[PDB]
């Protein structure tokens, strides 16, 4: 199995208490059911099937970004050792099964409102003693810490063993073909979130390879022509919502295996991530892997927020680090198209349009986040949109770097 | 300071180095076993009475401490007389079984495997076929001592030495065997710790850390 | 508990079960050859037991 996880809470963006409403606690972690492996029950085959627009949570990622804040205020055990309680709320039992109003006669010591508290699955001697049971809380704090170490888009991880796909990993994928990127992260997430599965387990390879192929596609390389072992993701033609992704085992030239171990931490860099069901289901999925395998190594420090420096066990700076790249959906897709255009996939006059098509699309998932941003302030104690300042949108982050990290990953 | 009822003197003092684990060569194991007197070399009467050759308890060492008797040995225990005789016999007669399968002259400079050697000897006493253990009674120091037990073979059937891919479930040794005439009643008899029993523990050897998580 | 065997089985006299029957049946053999028993219960009959 795996008995060791290190987390880091969200950052109260220049704000007092944790940016989550009581109305939220009873909107995700409520109903008394275990708020744990629920993160995914708020996503659809796409975006047009969710209440992710003008509403309490105006974003295809506004849910997790909230449930994640709510998790910070109720994770004191892993911080210090005791259970504590934040505003009349504290886990019912030592197993942290769920949340519930403070008892009445034996209330837990009121939590201490502190931002960015590190976490150690050791500071809580009961966790590992029950592992199996509260297994979920692990993979979750992990999903958290991969969004917390970042400020503008979750930071997942990518791999590619120098070997060919693990047979029973080409068989497991060939049964997930038609399935959309959403339902893939689904199985991915749903999987590594119940019963400690050994990192050796088949599924981990499969769901870890499904996070390497998704990336190759997101950067042309692993396209309809140059597939992985036979797979690649086909994105919906921009003009009718290109924010899609479906796995498709083809049979064109197989992108030869890399010359070595290709590891790197990639995170969406522009606010765009917050509303692209594919930029989340994908990233979220790549995180399903890390959750049941500790954490490859230390994520490079360089490009990362101010509250994520030398974050013990997580962030690094020295050798045990892996350069962390951050791409921008538009500056990205543009090259993703150029790649297609080069492999004869499309016409030479069709990419100067494919971009128009998609670029206008990104301009739509832009006047929307800004609207929701200047709709749900932040001083309002809530953070469904997560501040971003009308700027990062164009921000041509690493991008160019990851577009190269994709080629070396699928030579 | 003091922890509960125990009082702890201020000064802290521990050994400052660890001797590199040394695996017994095949010849040394052959001499240890075939020595004039096994007492001291293999087993050692904890409280041997001078007057008469009698010993309530006997703490044992390596190729013997592994062994865990079968029911017939527990019920109707022997006296320090026939006990020395029992071993002085079996220790020798065992060297035979093991040496005829590995002529000392040609392969003495080969380290025996702590684990298998234990189960291979303990199983010999209980009178269980020892054929399988011999196959890998040796191992190159480079390959882990507990790994050779797995690499050579993932044999999950031999009672008291179930070797899986990552762990080897064997019955803990018996650092103490009690010869007839032993009683935990007297305050004088040496603290056996229940190990005079056959199955008081179950040593699970593991290969790698992930192999251990799967165990716990 | 022991792992299922894929070879041939033959009633063995080792194992908790087996041992439990062997030591306990060894106890009542002691109850029968004890002082009490030995004085009361007849002799030849006590052998039969």
């Amino acid at each position: 199995a795996q008995r060791q996880f290190f987390g880091l809470t969200y950052n109260f963006y220049g704000q007092p208490a944790p940016l989550f409403d009581l109305n939220d606690l009873q909107e995700l972690a409520g109903c008394y059911a275990r708020p744990w492996t629920s993160r995914f029950s708020h996503l659809a085959i796409s975006t047009g099937s969710l209440p992710v627009w003008s509403a309490r949570y105006p974003s295809v990622a506004s849910r997790n970004i909230v449930v994640n804040t709510l998790l910070g205020a109720h994770l004191n055990p892993f911080a210090g050792g005791q259970i504590t309680s934040h505003q009349g709320i504290t886990w019912r039992d030592p197993v942290l099964s769920s949340l519930a109003p403070v008892p009445a006669i034996q209330p837990p010591p009121v939590w201490a409102v502190a931002e960015n508290v590190l976490l150690d699955s050791n500071n809580y001697p009961t966790y590992v003693l029950n592992l199996s049971s509260m297994w979920p809380i692990n993979q979750d704090v992990h999903i958290m810490t991969m969004w917390a170490l970042s400020d503008q888009g979750p930071i997942y991880h990518l791999e590619v063993p120098v070997d060919p796909m693990p047979a029973a990993t080409t068989a497991a994928l060939m049964a997930y073909t038609g399935v959309p990127i959403a339902h893939l992260a689904q199985t991915a997430y749903r999987f590594a979130g119940q019963l400690p599965q050994s990192p050796d387990s088949t599924m981990v390879s499969t769901i870890r390879w499904l996070s390497a192929i998704w990336f190759g596609s997101l950067t042309g390389r692993l396209n309809r022509s140059r597939t992985c072992n036979g797979f690649y993701f086909e994105f919906a033609k921009p003009a009718l919502n290109p924010d899609q992704a479906v796995l498709k085992w083809n049979d064109g030239a197989r992108a030869a295996p890399p010359a070595a171990a290709q590891s790197s931490y990639i995170r969406c860099i522009s606010p765009h991530w917050q509303h692209q069901i594919v930029e989340v289901a994908g990233a979220l999925m790549s995180q399903s892997v890390t959750a049941v395998t500790g954490l490859p190594a230390l994520i490079d420090e360089a490009t990362l927020p101010a509250w994520s420096q030398g974050v013990a066990n997580l962030t690094g700076n020295g050798q045990g680090v892996v350069p962390c790249l951050d791409y921008n959906p538009v500056p990205m897709a543009a090259a993703r198209h150029l790649q297609w255009r080069q492999d004869g996939l499309i016409t030479a006059a069709q990419e100067a349009q494919l971009n128009n098509d998609y670029t206008a699309y990104a301009l739509t998932i832009e006047r929307h986040l800004t609207a929701m941003l200047v709709a749900n302030p932040i001083a309002a104690g809530r953070m469904p949109i997560q501040p971003f300042n009308a700027a990062d949108f164009g921000q041509a982050g690493q991008t160019a770097a990851a577009v190269a990290l994709a080629q070396a990953m699928f030579v | 300071a003091a922890v509960f009822g125990i009082q702890l003197v201020p000064k802290l003092n521990t050994s400052t180095t660890r001797r590199t684990f040394l695996p017994l060569r095949f010849d040394l194991l052959l001499d240890r076993l075939q020595s004039t007197n096994l007492h001291g070399v293999l087993y050692r009467a904890l409280d041997f009475n001078p007057v008469d050759r009698s010993a309530t308890v006997i703490q044992t060492y390596p190729p013997l401490n592994a062994w865990s008797p079968h029911h017939a040995f527990i019920e109707n225990p022997l006296d320090y007389r026939d006990w020395t005789e029992f071993i002085h016999d079996r220790a020798l007669a065992f060297v035979g079984v093991l040496t005829q399968r590995y002529p000392l002259t040609q392969n003495a400079q080969r380290y025996t495997n702590p684990l298998v050697l234990g189960a291979a000897f303990g199983d010999f006493l209980n009178a269980r076929s020892i054929d399988i253990f011999l196959d890998r009674l040796f191992y190159d120091p480079t390959q882990d001592s507990p790994i050779t037990a797995i690499t050579k073979f993932p044999y999950q059937w031999t009672i008291d030495s179930n070797v899986t891919t990552d762990s080897v479930r064997t019955s803990a040794g018996c650092k103490y065997i009690t010869l007839y005439g032993y009683d935990p009643s007297r305050p004088s008899t040496p603290a056996t710790y229940g190990k005079h029993r056959p199955t008081y523990a179950t040593v699970f050897y593991y290969s790698t850390l992930p192999a251990r998580s799967r165990l716990l | 508990n022991q792992p299922l065997p894929r070879l041939t089985v033959a009633p063995t006299y080792d194992s908790a079960m087996s041992n439990w029957i062997s030591t306990t049946i060894a106890f009542f053999i002691r109850v029968v050859n004890s002082v009490n028993m030995t004085a009361t219960v007849n002799d030849l009959t006590r052998r039969t037991m």
